């Protein structure tokens, strides 16, 4: 269900000299979740104020067209880290592959949050790739993102994971080595 | 809804004085809005006992999932009051992965 006047409305919004009102159109259009606004949001994500790049990442993700995967990779390199975040989770929700490489490179961001979001989205596309940098990220010094790290690969599963298990359950330390432990006790 | 208001208050929990941060988590988590989780979650590392509660209550109100693991941190925080500010959130949240957080986080006070 959609109302044609409002979403269009809201993408004039996006041109808009205020900062707030540029804000309020970005979320109100991700909240809707018509693809009309794909194309404006895109551009939005370009914008000089980061809170409003902030909403357009999140509306996005939030709508899930395909059009904004190149885009919200490229948010994988913006400034402001709660861009990032966003651009990371957005990037989770659509489920393309072409995340799957920056994602990876995001694993070893600055910002602990940025971190977090990385492996949580690596978990949701479920690409094997993600694996070998996920079991490096179980020795991460924040322990939000050891957790999250450890949920992702449980959620990709199969025999390259069973088999990173296997190896850290004998070779691994700490954390990582009771992840192992306990995957291996409920995966068999 | 009125979207107006969050980037300021986002940044008020910027500000050098902790009840102005504190006073802009409660704000924000009367809101319930979901574009407040990322700069809550780092007001959950906040150096003031005070704002880490306020956030971990705001972050409770959103039930955005992304707080869970950051949440889970906050069971052990050095802070008695922040600890069930978190648990209390982690309720709210209702993700089932906090459980099994909070029967381990028992395992390891008992040792």
């Amino acid at each position: 269900h959609t109302d044609p006047e409002k979403v269009e409305m809201y993408i004039k919004n996006l041109q808009d000299d205020s900062i707030v009102v540029r804000y309020s159109a970005a979320s109100a259009l991700g909240k809707i979740g018509d693809e009309r606004a794909v194309e404006p949001l895109i551009k939005a994500l370009k914008d000089e104020d980061g809170y409003v790049r902030q909403a357009a990442a999140l509306a996005l993700g939030q709508i899930g067209d395909e059009r904004a995967v190149e885009p919200l990779i490229k948010a994988l390199k913006d400034e402001d880290s709660t861009v990032r975040i966003r651009a990371a989770r957005a990037l989770g929700k659509i489920g393309d592959e072409r995340a799957v490489e920056p994602l990876i490179k995001a694993l070893k961001d600055e910002d602990w949050q940025v971190r977090l979001s990385a492996a949580s989205a690596l978990g949701k596309i479920g690409d094997e790739r993600a694996v070998e940098p996920l079991i490096k990220a179980l020795k991460d010094e924040d322990p939000s993102v050891r957790m999250a790290a450890a949920n992702a690969l449980g959620q990709i599963g199969g025999e390259r994971v069973r088999a990173a298990m296997e190896k850290l359950a004998e070779t691994g330390t700490g954390f990582a080595r009771k992840v192992a432990v306990n995957y291996l006790e409920t995966h068999k | 809804g009125d979207e107006r208001a969050v980037p300021a208050l986002i940044e008020a929990l910027k500000d050098s004085d902790p009840n102005v941060r504190a006073s802009a988590a409660d704000a924000l988590g009367k809101l319930g809005d979901p574009e407040a989780v990322e700069a809550l979650i780092y007001a959950l590392r906040d150096k003031d006992g005070y704002v880490r509660f306020s956030a971990a209550l705001a972050l409770g109100k959103i039930g955005d999932a992304a707080a869970v693991y950051p949440l889970i941190q906050a069971l052990e925080d050095e802070d008695s009051r922040v600890r069930w500010s978190a648990a209390y959130a982690l309720g709210q949240i209702g993700d089932p992965r906090a459980e099994e957080a909070l029967r381990r986080a028992r395992e390891d006070s008992d040792w």
